[PDB]
């Protein structure tokens, strides 16, 4: 290590901390991921008040 | 349709297959802790059997 | 990386025990498993001569 | 009376079954509760990190820029921390004994304006005080209100007036650090984040311009309710132009397999920006109806319009017809005659009245009650939303102003506004001096950002 | 130390099922390595993955190694002018 | 009375009354949810009473 | 924290002689089956196991705060301090919600 | 809930088993009746004392 | 040789454990008779009761 | 009390306590014996009380 | 209390007490009859209480 600022190394250690429980909870071919949002189009419409 | 079935366990269940729910209730003694409930006793030998 | 936790005897390797999947890490000195080259051959040499 | 006895009535409840129950419940394909399906998610981790400095210098009245470090897969959160100085009013002030000093209401959303985010060398987003105030007053989630009023100020300590040293109240204003979360497109939702691992060609920069400390402090007259600008000799220790400030961001790291899979692809991202129309000076003394043209480009989602009292630059985030004045107990007091200057408003699309002359209470209460997550608790803050849910990142009903030729919005003044425009108010009435008003209009629109060849861009420009 | 091309082929199929490039992933000098580390797995319990046998653990380790190598080996093509120039992200 | 006043709103509603009174008993898991939940039909039920 | 139990009560002869009232209080039990509707205990599926909940209470000495009016010193309460003596026993019950499903 | 061990008392520990006969149990709470506190003039702190 | 021979075999052992019943508060002023219900699980071997 | 205090330790233990109290009842021939002796399990038994 | 005092003896007993106290509740039509009548067994009945 090199200290005096080690955030990325700590994240790498956390990622490397992988075990059977982590494999069960996360991971997998069909596992979804965050930071990516699927977009589906909606109908074209408008609204306005009416007496 | 006729009025609901009269009380006395004829109205505790529905005839339709998707909702029957047999009115029997499970016991509260679990299976691990089974009380002896009933025991057997032997005939007592007479005190003056030596005569 | 290893099912076991806590290192064993550095000079005497841990016995190989197959774990159970049902239910109802260091290089040892290798002093067991019939080490032919060293340790063991001493007795053979002694009883030969 | 612990005569609790029921185990069997559930059987009667399930026995009660007819055509309506068969139509609603039942069926072989009907889903059931008490059974939750589990689906794995991606393996990742996150942690805060310091934002490396690249230029500028943190000081009041100046502008400084901070770069985004390229060390993680995603950057999705940013906040700015700033340590406030110490304020100590002296006995040699210009106002004399009848002089108090207090931090302006909403210390945060002040001391900052024109906050911008630029990729490479092209501006991508920019917001300011009006947008911050409208957002935080409209789509605020409850429970976090006290926390936010602790982060940004208005903690009943910064805003409480402090008399001079010779007076009974000689308490100095504490110097405690505050924090402001920066609302950006990636911070709007977790699904939107900056792919810094995929974008090496672009240099992400955040530019922040701090407001001058001269108008940040409020110097009030206790008796007559007059405001004059502060000076270095007024307070003890002078005025410190420099200030200690930092920018922090949260960076997330993903597994190597996920980044390998997603490397080398084109992705379309939908983001929300803002457009601020130029301010318009309004004089209710001359005319009562003020109409201003609106010029916007993309699919506008909401329109926030307010009238801000601009008599003194020291007082900020005020949208009433009367400036706040000191009161009993060394606390700011709100004069009784203080209502929203707007009485009615309407929108015109080239001599076509889309919205009639609706009441001001309409925009005040009815629209937020139906198309927002909260209703403002302060006077002013009028909005009109084209969408079912303003806070939702997913798109909803909106109208693009690029094809729609320049529309207009008209507002009507109020008798309270036209009587407070002139002076004549008695002591500590706020409107003792003539009042001035300015109209501000803010718009929120959608946009699309595309990622190609490791560089972000706008496919529509 | 018997080579096991079946394991590396299974790893290839698993990679290409979702996504994979793997430039220098030749079966040679890799099947022998897979076989020898399978030999290490065998006759040495206590480090196999839970609920999966020796061959499956071997192919999972190969999965991890190949994914790491492919993630490390990613490059970006330099275009003619620039990717962030406004002339690119527009109608043309 | 505190049961109906607090416990039921705490579990099967999105709010709790801030005034004395306002007692409620809900068969459904979420009263505010428009989607149907557990309920009993009184058409096939004889006259019920509350004491 | 109903602004009545936390209000100090002076002695009988002082200005504040109001008695602390007795009212029932409820506390939900945070458990994994109570966290989410989808996570529920399958009692019918688990006939072998025995599911138990243990609750340990505290002595009434620490549940009552004795405060000096002026100097503000806190001392442990005594049985003679409060009229009628502290009650060791208490009326405490545990309620649960159960559901039924079709055959 | 079926109380099976001990009695509820301050400073003591009591155990309760989860009732059976229900297909699912998904909610549990504990209610208790607080005692009545009445300060005495013969307290240790005298007049300058509050409870 | 001993450890290699005895490794990889199923081992069965019998051990002793303790179950401590919840403490009970006794007031001889009220009554001199106290009843305490025991709830133990395995084959109890001895009981130790003191005041 | 003298029964539990003296007779049981004299016959089914290895020592007699030299302090007041310390009452014991043993279901087994020897308390300190590792090898099992006569004992009963309370799991199969219903509620047991000590007076 | 008057129920157990008068109504139950009037229907399911051969006499009514002439002194205060002596409350009863009988599961049988005739208590004095030696022949068996309505009765329930507590051996297989889980714990019951009277308040």
């Amino acid at each position: 290590t090199c200290t005096t600022g080690a955030g990325v190394t700590s994240g790498f250690i956390d990622l490397a901390t992988y075990d059977n429980l982590d494999r069960a909870l996360y991971g997998g071919k069909d596992a979804t991921t965050y930071f990516i949002k699927e977009h589906y189009p909606v109908g074209w419409f408008t609204k306005l008040p009416t007496m | 349709p006729p009025p609901p079935a009269p009380s006395g366990m004829q109205n505790a269940y529905s005839t339709h297959p998707d909702a029957y729910r047999t009115p029997l209730l499970a016991d509260s003694h679990a299976l691990s802790r089974m009380p002896v409930v009933q025991v057997h006793g032997p005939q007592v030998a007479p005190k003056n059997s030596h005569f | 990386y290893s099912r076991n936790r806590g290192y064993g005897d550095p000079i005497r390797g841990d016995l190989p025990i197959v774990p159970d999947d049902g239910g109802w890490g260091a290089l040892s000195m290798i002093g067991g498993d019939a080490s032919d080259c060293g340790s063991t051959a001493v007795q053979q040499l002694i009883k030969k001569y | 009376c612990t005569t609790g006895a029921g185990v069997t009535s559930g059987f009667i409840d399930l026995a009660t079954y007819d055509n309506l129950d068969r139509a609603l419940y039942g069926g072989k394909d009907a889903t059931t509760y008490f059974i939750k399906e589990h689906y794995p998610v991606g393996w990742f981790t996150k942690l805060p990190t310091m934002a490396t400095r690249v230029s500028g210098n943190p000081a009041f009245g100046q502008e400084f820029s901070v770069g985004v470090p390229r060390s993680g897969d995603y950057v999705l959160n940013a906040w700015l921390t700033l340590k406030t100085p110490e304020i100590k009013l002296l006995e040699t002030n210009r106002l004399g004994a009848n002089g108090t000093v207090r931090w302006t209401k909403n210390l945060m959303h002040n001391a900052v304006e024109h906050a911008s985010l630029t990729f490479n060398d092209i501006c991508a987003q920019q917001f300011n005080t009006a947008y911050l105030d409208a957002w935080t007053q409209f789509n605020m989630c409850e429970g976090k209100r006290i926390g936010y009023d602790n982060m940004i100020g208005n903690t009943s300590d910064m805003t409480n007036p402090t008399p001079a040293q010779g007076q009974d109240g000689a308490r100095t204003l504490p110097s405690k650090n505050l924090v402001l979360p920066l609302p950006f497109f990636f911070s709007r939702d977790c699904g939107l984040a900056l792919p810094t691992v995929v974008l090496p060609y672009n240099e992400i920069r955040i530019n922040i311009k701090l407001r001058s400390l001269q108008e940040l402090l409020v110097f009030q007259n206790k008796d007559t309710g007059n405001v004059i600008p502060i000076s270095a000799t007024d307070i003890a220790g002078g005025l410190a132009d420099t200030v200690e400030a930092y920018v922090y961001m949260t960076v997330g790291l993903v597994s190597n397999v996920e980044r390998c899979a997603m490397a080398g692809t084109v992705r379309d991202m939908v983001v929300e920006q803002m457009q601020a129309a130029p301010t318009h000076i309004v004089n209710p003394q001359n005319t009562n109806n003020v109409h201003v043209d609106m010029r916007f480009s993309h699919a506008v989602k909401a329109l926030f319009f307010m009238v801000q009292n601009v008599t003194y630059k020291s007082v900020g985030s005020n949208y009433t017809c009367v400036t706040p004045v000191n009161g009993p107990g060394n606390t700011v007091m709100e004069p009784a005659m203080s209502v929203d200057p707007i009485k009615s408003a309407s929108l015109t699309y080239e001599n076509t009245t889309r919205l009639a002359n609706m009441g001001v209470e309409y925009y005040s209460l009815v629209q937020p009650w139906y198309f927002s997550a909260s209703i403002p608790v302060y006077t002013g803050y009028h909005m009109y939303s084209y969408a079912l849910n303003v806070g939702s990142v997913h798109p909803s009903g909106s109208t693009n102003y690029g094809r729609l030729t320049n529309a207009s919005i008209t507002v009507t003044m109020s008798p309270e506004s036209v009587v407070a425009a002139a002076g004549g108010g008695n002591n500590n009435s706020g409107y003792n001096e003539p009042q001035r008003f300015a109209l501000v209009v803010i718009a929120v629109n959608h946009n699309v950002i595309r990622i190609m060849n490791g560089s972000m861009g706008f496919p529509i420009l | 130390c018997a080579p096991r091309p079946d394991l590396v082929r299974a790893a290839m199929s698993a990679m290409v099922r979702e996504t994979g490039c793997t430039p220098n992933v030749n079966i040679r000098e890799m099947a022998i390595s897979a076989g020898v580390m399978l030999t290490k797995i065998r006759a040495n319990p206590g480090m196999l993955r839970y609920g999966m046998t020796a061959t499956q653990t071997v192919i999972y380790n190969l999965k991890e190694l190949f994914a790491a190598h492919a993630a490390r080996g990613v490059v970006f093509k330099t275009p003619a002018i620039h990717p962030a120039h406004p002339s690119q992200w527009k109608g043309f």
